[PDB]
């Protein structure tokens, strides 16, 4: 049964090129290259387009940046915006949107105009944004330290929140994101995994009432690390 | 930020109704025959209807008859991809 | 492409 | 899930019970709408007492014969249980005359 | 939290609130004048009774994400549950 | 995910498929729940069950009065008569035998006869079986003239004005004005005792009858007061049709400015009241994009008519009359469109497909054939004379022969040889011989049909120029008669541009056989002079493109019906 | 005995529900078993056979409605310097017996007023309270509020119960007008109200 | 091809594509690529094209069909026999390829 | 008859 393991291989796949480790991008040309040779084209139809995006990939980013750089207006990101869109047919990420969620106004300038770049770039196509895999350096300087966190989108949402005033009620935390309630549960206690934010309420678990508070005496070895 | 987006063309149908195949992948002529020639030129042509269909399989529909598939209106090209 | 249009009937 | 009708002399009781739920516990929820505190009153099943702690899967309440669509039905003593009065016959078509 | 209904032949009918809100007259007969009593005089106790046994289906199987079974409504017990039905606005 | 499904559309599914044992016990049910139960019965393809009970009147008086799902039930009785029960002659035999029963009986029942007669008729009108509801109103009018009094009256005249509209909707025009005569004695008895009726709809149905019957000036005086008798307390119903058919012999008349008016308010009224999907909006619809076709909006009257014939086909089913009339409206309207392009098989699509149902649902000899035999060959024509095949060429313009002589027949049949249609007809088959090759006749048909045209539209309509402009190319192109064919193109662009302006799109055809006469005389000046102005007309057309939607250029309350009837008025 | 139809007597079924909308439409007792009562009878009533008295039950309601508004305003008028502090009262026993006669007269408002124009019976006396008594007495009614409602600026408190009874009160009686929410409480309550303000903005 | 006509000739190829295209499409989805059935719309559709006077892809409809027809059915088999058989017929007739 | 004939059916 080799459709089963094209599942687990796409599945799979889809994990290593998004989060930007691989042994080397030829490597992966030849690996998928040589599963056309044994099962056919048509085997490797959709595996052919998780390659040849990352390809393109380079190839507007720096077509979006000419973009923004020969604009009548002059618009800074304040972020290195790096974008890469996916074909929606071929990667397997359907999981369900309905979990709805709005970036806040920091980051709210920067995805808005590489719409505008898409809309007249190319025609027809849409863009469905994929907010569990977009990972973005974030300045984690309130502290004295200037350390560095890899986030998500989601789990800088809730910090987000808190950059403005260091003490936000999960009251104000669980509007301001408008996303599910079940999955918020394990969004904020991987922030405890690697102690972002001190549990300021007194309960043991967290709930609507689980009021947090910023950590003043974070420390860690490694300035720059990955949060699981 | 290194963000990601799933780009997807704005039909609703979802279906393309000359070839039903999935409007995203290739057209079945595409699939056939130019699947290991050269497969990046399957682009998809709305209507005035509003109906969609994959490039090659509304060109080829249009050798027969001028109407559009889906309902028997007459078919003038909307919006292309390129 | 001769002739006009015809009549309304 | 299962779902019963606890009946008595007349009357009709619709509950939810989980399978896991005792005899006892339906008393209790009896009594809250019913009163008639549970040493008084003793649920039956066709002519069968059930214990007090006694886990409903035993009794024979199986989610295939308590489902909402025809829930079981189990007596309320203080049996006495009047029927629903049936419909009328239906002719049985091929019957002939 | 809990309603009774009694019928034609006074037979009593307990149920819950909101699994008899989800009727059409029923919530007339709740909302207006304020455990609360629902006289009936021209539905019969098995029609009520599958009207109270419909109620249970469709508040336990509403928005169910598997396959929901059919309501099973006996042949002869039909056309008096199907005036009930409409009289009952469900 | 999954709904449930509620205790009512559950029990409906169990007495169905308890449906022997209790046939009987269904007709004792409230009307809201019968007629559930038979539209469950057309649901589960049971239609001979349901044919067994629709054919009865007293089931049928109680299922007609679900108003509010009234959609559904065109869609049910016509399933039926597609699927072969004449539920419609059956209904009205049965009425039929319903008052020749109570007609000796008090006039308290008589009452009753006739409100079960007004609804049948008007559901049978409505369907567009109008042969089967001639009999249900003939017989309404023998209860109501059996008896002399003021409701008996008011009955009459009413029950004459509903039989008027299904005579014309059958082609039965010479007896319409018999009808008519009846209901001016009855209204005429009214008036003598005091009491008065309001004559719009009366009035109005005549406007409809000689437009058919090509009375255009009559049709157009009867329009002018028939709209001035319309009142604020009509219903919807009778101010729609008035406005209806006054636009559309307002059209004819060329007085564009005001039929412009009646129409968009018409369609406005009918889409704000009826609904988008209601089979009178269709009618409006109809005619508006009627309208729409003769102002030069032609890419504008496509979409019209395709809007108005989605709604009559997800009401009135597969094989209806009145989806019979949009598919050979739109297949003309489609025919005009292509024109120019050539793409001629969407336009006869809906051309079999309209010759295919009057067939099925009309009698050999009828006149709704001759609109659509006529229609069917103008596109059999076109398709000829762009294939490069010969051998099937010559087959299509004999089919369209055929086709153009039967409907010739028809027409002289119902009006004569004196009658506009039959102008038109004479105009269609020398158009065609033109292109089969028999001048030696095509212009004695040609010649009669601009001498019957001018004699009775006049020299300042647009048939007048298609006619001209017909001749004139057969002169141009084949007969070389270069030197009587420049008046007759200078009379054509003269008239077309003072009705439909310097854009009309008709100009064309009469500029390349102009330009082509011009090369083939030897002067050269008029040929760059009018390679000019077809210049100057080519980038009018394309700059004069707004290409908008009336469904959308008609807005949300433009002016109250008291506005426009006051407009009417004054401005004639 | 059953719910089929039947030849019902529809004069004194109607009589038995005078009585019970009486004390609907004034907020009497109303008895629970009186009311399924009533319900079962409004049922009989629209399903009855060989003709369906709805149109003879909607007309009779309306009646109803009309001379019993036309009675509250004659109780209005009689009322001299007092049109206010009994309206904010009266208009709530009034919209609260709408409400118990929407009750009251569902199957009546979901079978055969759906079915047809004619409104629903529970929107009927709103609009009816409108078209009756407060097109006569739509001035009356707010230049007591507005030269009460003006002074609270200048230090005269109004009546907040009073004032406050009203604001929603032309709201609430074109709540069955959707395309029309909020645009009669405008222009007949802000028009006079911006004129008046605006006088007091610059002084 | 029997008929005379350029513009018959033109639609009639152009309808027996679209049949043979729903054909494969619908074999497609129900079996999969590597079968016996789609292997004969491929032929089917090569020998189309050389109908078509397409005969560059033709000869790549035609080893499509041949190299999944004798990978299930052996080397030696009916359908392989006749698969080859028309892109023989494709090569010495009208791609010259002799 | 330039071709053989069809694979099947
Ligand atoms: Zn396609
Ligand atoms: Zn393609
Ligand atoms: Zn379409």
């Amino acid at each position: 049964d080799k459709d089963v393991f094209q599942k687990f291989y796409a599945r799979m796949l889809a994990k290593r090129l998004i989060h930007g480790l691989s042994m080397s991008m030829d490597s992966e040309e030849a690996m998928i290259n040589k599963l056309k040779q044994a099962c056919g084209y048509e085997f490797t139809s959709k595996l052919h387009r998780m390659y040849t995006d990352m390809s393109v990939s380079a190839d507007l980013n720096n077509k979006f940046n000419n973009f923004i750089k020969n604009q009548d207006t002059v618009i800074d990101l304040g972020i290195s915006f790096q974008i890469y869109v996916l074909q929606a047919g071929a990667w397997p990420l359907t999981q369900a949107p309905s979990s709805t969620f709005a970036i806040p106004q920091e980051l709210e300038k920067s995805v808005q105009m590489f719409e505008l770049f898409y809309s007249q770039h190319f025609s027809g196509r849409k863009l469905t944004w994929l907010h569990y895999l977009c990972t973005g350096e974030v300045k984690m300087n309130y502290l004295g330290k200037p350390y560095v966190a890899m986030v998500t989108t989601y789990q800088m949402a809730v910090l987000l929140a808190f950059n403005n005033s260091e003490t936000v009620s999960y009251k104000e935390l669980q509007d301001s994101t408008q996303m599910n309630e079940k999955e918020l549960t394990k969004t904020i206690k991987s922030l405890l995994d690697v102690k972002m934010i001190n549990h300021d309420s007194e309960k043991e678990d967290i709930d609507a009432e689980s009021s947090f508070s910023l950590n003043m005496n974070f420390s860690s070895k490694r300035t720059k690390f990955k949060i699981t | 930020w290194n963000a990601v987006a799933l780009w997807a063309w704005d039909i609703v149908v979802d279906n393309c109704a000359i070839c039903r195949n999935h409007i995203m992948d290739l057209c079945i002529e595409c699939q056939a025959n130019q699947a290991s020639a050269t497969s990046e030129e399957c682009t998809v042509a709305w209507g005035v209807c509003n109906h969609a269909f994959h490039f090659h399989c509304i060109s080829r529909w249009l050798k027969t008859r001028q109407v559009c598939p889906l309902d028997n209106r007459e078919w003038e090209f909307q919006k292309y991809g390129h | 492409l001769t002739r006009n249009k015809g009549p309304a009937a | 899930d299962v779902f019963l009708m606890i009946r008595r002399h007349k009357t009709t009781i619709f509950t939810d019970a989980k399978e896991s739920s005792t005899v006892f516990e339906l008393k209790r929820i009896v009594e809250g709408i019913l009163k008639r505190p549970p040493d008084e009153q003793r649920l039956y099943k066709d002519d069968q007492l059930l214990d007090d702690g006694k886990t409903l899967g035993e009794c024979g309440f199986t989610s295939q014969t308590a489902r909402p669509q025809a829930p079981a039905t189990v007596g309320l003593a203080f049996l006495c249980i009047e029927p629903f009065s049936s419909p009328p016959e239906l002719p049985d078509v091929m019957k002939p005359q | 939290m809990y309603v009774k209904l009694i019928s034609s032949d006074g037979h009593e009918f307990i149920v819950k609130r909101e699994h008899a809100l989800t009727s059409g007259t029923i919530k007339a007969m709740l909302s207006g004048p304020g455990t609360n009593e629902v006289n009936f005089r021209e539905i019969p106790s098995h029609v009520l009774s599958k009207v109270c046994m419909y109620f249970t289906y469709k508040v336990r199987y509403t928005n169910s994400s598997t396959e929901i079974p059919e309501f099973p409504i006996a042949p002869e017990i039909a056309l008096e549950l199907l005036m009930a039905a409409n009289f009952l606005d469900c | 995910e999954w709904i449930p499904e509620t205790l009512y559309n559950t029990a409906i599914s169990a007495v169905v498929d308890n449906y022997i044992r209790s046939r009987r016990d269904i007709r004792s049910l409230p009307e809201n729940i019968q007629f559930d139960v038979y539209y469950k019965l057309y649901q589960q393809g049971r239609l001979c069950q349901l044919g067994s009970e629709f054919c009865e009147l007293e089931v049928f008086a109680k299922v007609l009065r679900a108003l509010d799902k009234r959609h559904l039930l065109h869609h049910c009785f016509q399933a039926l008569m597609d699927h072969g029960v004449k539920v419609a002659s059956v209904l009205a035999y049965s009425f039929s035998r319903r008052c020749s029963y109570i007609a000796e009986s008090d006039a308290a029942v008589k009452e009753k006869a006739i409100q079960v007669g007004f609804v049948l008729g008007g559901f049978l009108s409505d369907a567009g079986w109008y042969s089967d509801a001639e009999k249900v109103f003939l017989s309404c009018l023998q209860l109501c003239t059996l008896h002399d009094e003021m409701l008996h009256w008011f009955r009459a005249v009413e029950c004459c004005v509903r039989l008027l509209h299904v005579r014309n909707g059958n082609c039965k025009y010479h007896l319409g004005e018999e009808t008519f005569k009846l209901a001016q004695t009855y209204m005429d008895k009214l008036s003598k005792h005091g009491q008065q009726a309001n004559k719009a709809a009366l009035y109005g149905e005549l406007c409809a009858l000689l437009f058919a019957k090509s009375h255009y000036d009559e049709a157009y005086k009867w329009c002018i007061e028939a709209m001035k008798e319309i009142t604020a307390g009509l219903p919807v119903k009778v101010v729609v049709d008035v406005l209806r058919q006054a636009s559309k012999a307002c059209v004819v008349k060329r007085e564009f400015k005001k039929a412009e008016q009646l129409i968009k308010h018409a369609v406005y009224l009918a889409r704000d009241h009826f609904g988008s999907k209601h089979p009178k909006y269709s009618d409006t619809l109809l005619d508006y994009g009627f309208y729409l076709l003769n102002v030069d909006n032609i890419c504008q009257s496509v979409a019209i008519y395709q809007a108005a014939l989605d709604i009559r086909q997800s009401v009135f089913g597969g094989k209806n009359i009145h989806v019979a009339t949009a598919h050979e409206d739109l297949a003309y309207s489609s025919y005009v469109h292509q024109y120019s392009s050539g793409k001629f098989d969407n336009a006869l699509f809906h051309a079999e497909r309209a010759i295919g149902i009057i067939t099925h649902i009309l009698p050999e000899d009828h006149l709704l054939l001759a609109s659509s035999k006529r229609v069917k060959a103008l596109i059999l024509e076109e398709i000829a004379i762009d294939c490069h095949n010969k051998e099937t060429e010559q087959r299509l313009l004999q089919e369209a022969h055929d086709l153009h002589l039967s409907s010739l027949q028809l027409a002289k049949k119902a009006f004569g040889e004196f009658n506009v249609q039959t102008a038109k007809h004479y105009g269609n088959l020398g158009r065609l011989y033109q292109s089969m090759r028999k001048f030696k006749e095509a212009e004695e048909m040609h010649i009669k049909a601009i001498q019957i045209k001018e004699q009775l539209l006049g020299q300042e309509d647009y048939e007048v120029a298609l006619s001209v402009g017909h001749l004139a190319s057969l002169y141009n192109y084949d007969m070389n008669q270069y030197e009587n064919a420049e008046k007759l193109y200078l009379r054509s662009i003269a008239i077309g541009k003072k009705l439909f302006g310097e854009g009309y799109s008709g100009l064309e055809y009469d500029y390349r056989g102009l330009i082509k006469l011009y090369n083939s005389i030897g002067n050269y000046e008029k040929v760059f002079e009018y390679h000019n102005v077809l210049s100057n007309w080519n980038r009018l057309r394309d700059r004069q493109y707004s290409v908008t939607d009336a469904l959308e250029d008609v807005s949300t309350s433009p002016q109250s019906t008291e506005e426009v009837v006051q407009s009417f008025l004054i401005s004639q | 005995t059953s719910l089929k139809p039947r030849v019902v007597d529809f004069d004194e079924t109607w009589n038995k529900l005078l009585t019970t909308i009486k004390a609907v439409v004034m907020l009497e007792y109303v008895e629970r078993a009186t009311w399924n009562d009533r319900f079962s009878d409004i049922y009989a009533l629209c399903v009855a056979y060989p003709e369906p008295l709805g149109e003879r039950l909607y007309t009779e309601t309306k009646i109803f409605l009309e001379n019993h508004v036309r009675h509250l305003h004659k109780r209005v008028l009689e009322s001299e310097e007092q049109v206010l502090v009994m309206y904010h009262r009266y208009w709530e026993e009034y919209s609260k017996g709408a409400d118990y006669m929407d009750c009251l007269y569902r199957y009546l408002n979901t079978q055969f007023i759906k079915k047809n124009p004619l409104m629903e019976i529970g929107e009927l006396a709103l609009d009816m309270w409108r078209k009756l008594m407060v097109e006569p007495l739509q001035a009356i009614l707010i230049r007591m509020l507005l030269r009460e409602i003006k002074n609270d600026r200048g230090g005269e408190d109004p009546n907040q119960k009073v004032i406050h009874g009203v604001i929603n009160s032309f709201v609430h009686v074109e709540q069955y007008k959707k395309k029309f929410p909020l645009k009669f409480y405008q222009e007949i309550f802000e028009s006079p109200f911006l004129t008046e303000t605006g006088e007091y903005y610059k002084q």
